[PDB]
């Protein structure tokens, strides 16, 4: 079944290959602040309550959709800044707590999360 | 000697309340954050030093 999960994934792969993908929290912040966003997602795997906070707080400010991937890990290897290592699973994977999509880029399957925020109005 | 730069944990502009001002320039601004010295302001990629007493 086409989940949020494989669409997600889809999704970030497809802004990451446009080059529509800001990774990190500096970068989120200008990005969410010049109102050039789409998505956003964080990580539930933040310890500090601020960075958690300011994000709701930032993306509660222009409401958009939200998602959550309780992994930073699995987010940082979604996003894509590892190395593959010759094989599926990568190694030295980067915690990524944080990104925005600046830009789809292709739209192909883009459709889902926004079945995803009918989910959530409902 | 060479220089050392320094790390800052994280950055904390904001609380929505911002707590600096932002760099007033057509390329860069709303985003952007202008350093509050003791003395003056001044936007870091563009060199604006707004100075006050
Ligand atoms: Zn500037």
């Amino acid at each position: 079944v086409m989940d949020v999960n494989t669409a997600l994934q889809e999704v970030l792969k497809t802004a990451l290959i446009h080059d529509g993908l800001a990774r990190g929290i500096r970068e989120a912040a200008k990005a969410l602040d010049k109102r050039q966003a789409h998505l956003c997602v964080l990580a539930s795997n933040c310890d500090e309550p601020m960075y958690v906070k300011l994000v709701e707080a930032l993306c509660a400010e222009h409401q958009i959709n939200l998602i959550k991937v309780d992994d930073n890990k699995k987010l940082g290897e979604w996003v894509g800044l590892c190395k593959i290592d010759r094989e599926g699973k990568p190694r030295k994977v980067v915690g990524c707590s944080c990104v925005v999509v600046k830009d789809y880029g292709k739209e192909s399957q883009a459709k889902d999360v926004i079945e995803e925020y009918f989910k959530c109005k409902k | 000697h060479k220089r050392k730069k320094v790390k800052l944990a994280v950055l904390k502009y904001y609380k929505i309340s911002r707590l600096r001002r932002e760099c007033p320039s057509d390329e860069c601004g709303a985003g952007v954050f202008m350093a509050s010295h003791f003395d003056r302001h001044y936007c870091g990629k563009c060199c604006l030093t707004y100075c006050f007493n």
